[PDB]
């Protein structure tokens, strides 16, 4: 008791997205922009498809470094996109200065930056499963609305550096509530976005010898 | 012995038209035809009506739309024919394709009023196990005991109101379990029939 | 409280914290929350609800196939029907359940489960069947009458047509509960009436299951 | 409060923070204040301040005569005169309102508009128009009857010089309504009298309106 | 409602001036005066040019580093000309140490330094719009009660560095209060300070095909 | 009938010489004419008195002044005229220059109790856009209703006195929106008729 | 289908041996219902 509670079954904030600044070499980019995506990684995809309608604010943690594992005075800003804006297309961009889209001025030599980001949609809540066609054959059961907007991260610099940045996207869910429980899904999860699977099935059940064998 | 989905009666959003009788009345669909080899059906709730009626005017002109819905399966087996059906409500239904052509045909989407038969009733055409699908409301429907079966399914979206014909709230499936087996010379062919009755229905934006 | 002193423990990101920060968008108003039917708050409360057993993997058995129990009428009095451990959470039938996907999230169980079977033959179709639970010390009993001196329910399908059986506890802590299916008597039909049927047995967890110690999944 | 320890989330320089700042100029006593006229202290009340509407956005019109909507004589009866669809915040006629000026400063926003017609011809005029409102479900209506069966306002322009058309709803969360205004007679004057007048809308946000998650405009 | 109102409208402290403190090859300055403006940016002057009278104060933060984004130990002075007083003429200024001028001395590799800065002016409210003419065609409709100052910034230093420091101006509008709200601009800003436009007008709506055209 | 600028009537700053009726007296202005293509005109407010009578006397003797106004404006068109006039008040109404010579000359930013013709109607000759202007307080004068229109207009500036001369605090505009047409054999030029009258009115450091 | 949009009683004759049909209104005057 209170221990398989639905509020501890998703709680311990845990990895959703490992995103890469590349600034050297072939990609003198400096910046990259990770649109968030809750169902990243499949054992996360799993435990969230469990409820149909879920509804929670997230806590970002940021726990970024160089790929020696230095962490030396670089800056770095991290800028949030909100569903529904623009999002920069190089280091220099005027969207990096649209005050609309909050920032955090964080060094690599300092502790992890740490946000909060509130429920963000239309809706009464996040729905994993949309049986419907939005604007009223790849747009069938895909809700819009469940898009949390951007994380776009760049160096303040003014040159390229020369130095890859690999950055480790951390996720708290808090105040969970969940509605409607489903069956947890028992085949492979062959694409992203959609609940296809394998024409080879395969049993939920590992098969023994005879139904009077243990 | 009528199970209520969630245990929540439907009830009008309180504050849009408020149908009457005329409406909510029972539409009693076709009967399909159990076989041995079947291997079960599905609807999609508010798109089985779309096409019937005042209520599929009602849902092909109006904007907005919430209701809920008394199913009711009925099989008239012998006392000889032997087999078991489950039915339940699922909501959210979203149907998924098999790969090895990536996305299911809009006639696997919304089939109709005439219902479309699974093509993977182990995995209800959607990777969930039907081992699994008693999470959902449901019913027995085994021969031996009773032959109906109704749930009472109120209305289960994110919004107050949707469009009544872009996105179906659920789906009724039915899926035989134990196998339809029968000794020779009776009607090979039992037959389902499935009784709707839409519950506090509303509509808004008329035209 | 103005002196102040760091000590050790800073700067450590704790990914289990349950620590405080700024919102990124103050004064955002996010949209009221509505009623919606069907809150679930507990995933106990989903274990506790029945659902089929994959009783009869085998090799060669796929399909719907694999959740039925076979019950035929030339099988000889005394003979076994059926069997299966009771592990909710080691691989086997167990995994088509609720509760058996359940538990392969969390690292330690103990309660009382419950069993219930169900029989889908012919209404004219008559017999009796004996079901036996031996606790997780002894092994399976090999013959119906060692078997009748356990605790079993004798179960008429004629009569009833579904029967339950709790199982007292079973605690994993470091060996497990067996479940056979016995034929009692014969399987009697009046004539014109198919000559085989199928047991379905479904699985539960009762009110005083607890979990533990939640971790990742094996698939 | 002796002992302290840094958690995660030091140093960051928040720039949406409502974090305090020593004064820089401490002692200084700034300048009084006395009361000024006309204090604004919510956007929403200028939203709904009526403005007009530049109707005729059309290649060519320059100048003043973009606010115009004009109604001419010789137009057959039950022909179609302006059409405008209502979406504070696309690029369209609402452009030239307040409303759609500061919705642009916005992302979401829902509530209901209004939208008054003033006739500006000579008083010796009279006739008949017909204002029709589609909800956005539809298209337009093609014919003047079809539109007579909708949301609609008969507007006698000879003794009435302005009317007021109130729109039920219009949500932005992710397919707008449209307002035609249709012929119903003809135009009607006595001698030595002009026979072209306009007729000028203007567009305002009802108590109702709301907006939310500021952002930058694109000008 | 609250999300709207005329605080939320003006709050979220941006970006307002880039200052560049040059200290290396053809500029062996090492100080930089930063005159303060609100109204630097477009994106800032339409927001504010909505009201006539405003009235607030605001809070400062400089977010300063090199041109390779690091953050070494260097010391930094960063002081406020307060609106009257003569402003310095190079590194070594008398102006440097009259305890009149409020300073703030922070290193490089510390936090960005924050400074509220008060209501600073001898009228009752700022004013954007001065229809009229100061000293009872270049001096027309130019308000001088508006000036809040400037922002000198130099390393505590003895020689030359030869290190380029960008300094990021960083400001928060607290307690603001507004009057006579006004039409938003229209057409585009062609000079600072004055609101000239061009010629060319254009018009404020898009121009579709017909009036009977959607 | 009479349109309250912001809601507040003229007050005297309590506690400068309080002029009495002879100088609160109704000051009738030229007559403009409106023409079919003309585009409209503005007055500066304090500016337009500083010239005539002994409110002219008073603000070009004495140092600060304050006074609220009752701007008054009338149209005598006959029955068979159409069009329609946007008078409003604009607050600090800084006129600006139209670059292809970069600041507006004197005679236009002070026009004098004669007015200036607008150049740029649609944009008021300051860059904001006349479609918007009625967020400032005004009054519709359309021929077929009404044809007058009165507005009273506080003291609005940042300081509590100012000088009459160096900076105006407010600016009357009037422009036609929907053009004067008529049918041949009429008065082809309306009259335009502009009655001011200070309220309330106040000054201090005569000579 | 289209009959069983009217007034109609479906009868499980399984069930209920005799059900009754009521006839709401036959006159006449001068065009008969039908079942």
């Amino acid at each position: 008791v209170n221990e398989a509670s639905v509020e501890h079954f998703y709680s311990r904030a845990g990895l959703v997205g490992v995103v890469e600044v590349k600034d050297s070499g072939t990609s003198l980019d400096g910046y990259t922009v990770w649109p968030i995506d809750v169902m990243g990684f499949v054992q996360q995809r799993r435990k969230l498809e469990l409820s149909t309608y879920m509804r929670f604010d997230a806590e970002f943690t940021f726990v970024s470094n160089l790929n020696n594992s230095t962490t030396p005075g670089m800056l770095l800003q991290y800028m949030y996109v909100p569903p529904g804006a623009p999002k920069p297309d190089s280091r220099k961009s005027y969207q990096w200065q649209t005050a609309t889209n909050p920032s955090v001025f964080a060094k690599l030599s300092d502790p992890p930056p740490q946000v909060s980001v509130p429920f963000m949609s239309p809706a009464t809540a996040y729905q994993w499963f949309y049986d419907g066609y939005p604007t009223f054959n790849l747009q069938y059961g895909q809700c819009p609305n469940n898009m949390m907007g951007h994380f776009a991260i760049r160096t303040v610099s003014e040159s390229t550096t020369g130095k890859n940045i690999h950055v480790r996207v951390y996720m708290r869910i808090k105040h969970v509530r969940a509605w409607v429980p489903r069956p947890l899904r028992s085949q492979a999860y062959m694409v992203k976005n959609y609940p296809t699977y394998s024409q080879t099935i395969t049993n939920t059940a590992t098969d023994r010898a005879s139904i009077t064998t243990t | 012995n009528i199970v209520l989905s969630y245990g929540e009666w439907p009830e009008y959003c309180p504050s849009p038209t408020r149908p009457d009788v005329s409406v909510n009345r029972f539409y009693t669909l076709s009967t399909k035809s159990w076989k041995t080899e079947s291997t079960g059906w599905y609807w999609k709730f508010p798109d089985v009506l779309n096409d019937t009626g005042v209520f599929g005017q009602n849902a092909q002109f109006h904007y907005l739309y919430r209701s809920g819905f008394c199913m009711h399966v009925q099989c008239n087996a012998s006392k000889f024919h032997q087999g078991a059906l489950l039915v339940a409500a699922i909501p959210e239904f979203v149907i998924a394709a098999s790969s090895p052509g990536l996305y299911p045909d809009f006639a696997h989407t919304n089939p109709g009023k005439d219902g479309q038969e699974f093509r993977d009733p182990y995995v209800l055409d959607a990777g969930i196990p039907l081992s699994q699908a008693l999470i959902f409301p449901h019913q027995w429907i085994n021969l031996r005991t009773n032959n109906c079966a109704t749930i009472i399914m109120p209305y289960i979206n994110a919004l107050p109101f949707d469009s009544a014909l872009n996105h179906s709230n659920f789906g009724l499936v039915v899926i035989p379990i134990s196998p339809l087996k029968y000794c020779n010379g009776a009607t090979t062919e039992v037959p389902i029939t499935l009784t709707i009755a839409p519950l506090n229905s509303e509509f808004s934006g008329l035209r | 409280g103005f002196p102040t002193e760091l000590k050790p423990g800073t700067n450590q990101f704790l990914t289990t914290d349950d620590g405080t920060s700024p919102p990124i968008l103050p004064g955002f108003e996010p949209t009221p929350l509505i009623h919606i039917p069907g809150e679930f708050t507990s995933l106990l409360d989903l274990c506790q609800v029945e659902t089929i057993l994959e009783v009869n993997n085998t090799t060669g058995t796929t399909g719907v196939s694999r959740l039925l129990i076979p019950v035929r009428a030339q099988n000889n009095v005394d003979q076994l029907c059926a069997s299966f451990q009771v592990d909710p959470g080691r691989n086997g039938p167990w995994q088509s359940t609720m509760v058996g996907q359940i538990c392969r999230y969390y690292t330690q169980w103990s309660g009382s489960l419950k069993v219930t079977f169900m029989f889908t033959g012919s209404f004219m179709a008559t017999g009796k069947m004996l079901i036996a639970y031996t606790p997780p010390g002894s092994a399976q009993p090999t013959t119906r009458e060692a078997a009748m001196l356990g605790t079993h329910i004798v179960w008429d399908f004629g009569l009833q047509s579904s029967v339950t059986l709790v199982i007292p506890w079973i605690s994993n802590t470091h060996a497990t509960g067996i479940v056979t299916i016995w034929y009692q008597t014969n399987f009697v039909v009046p004539p014109d009436t198919p000559t085989e049927a199928n047991i379905i047995a479904l699985g539960a967890a009762q009110k005083n299951f607890t979990l533990k110690l939640c971790k990742d999944t094996d698939e």
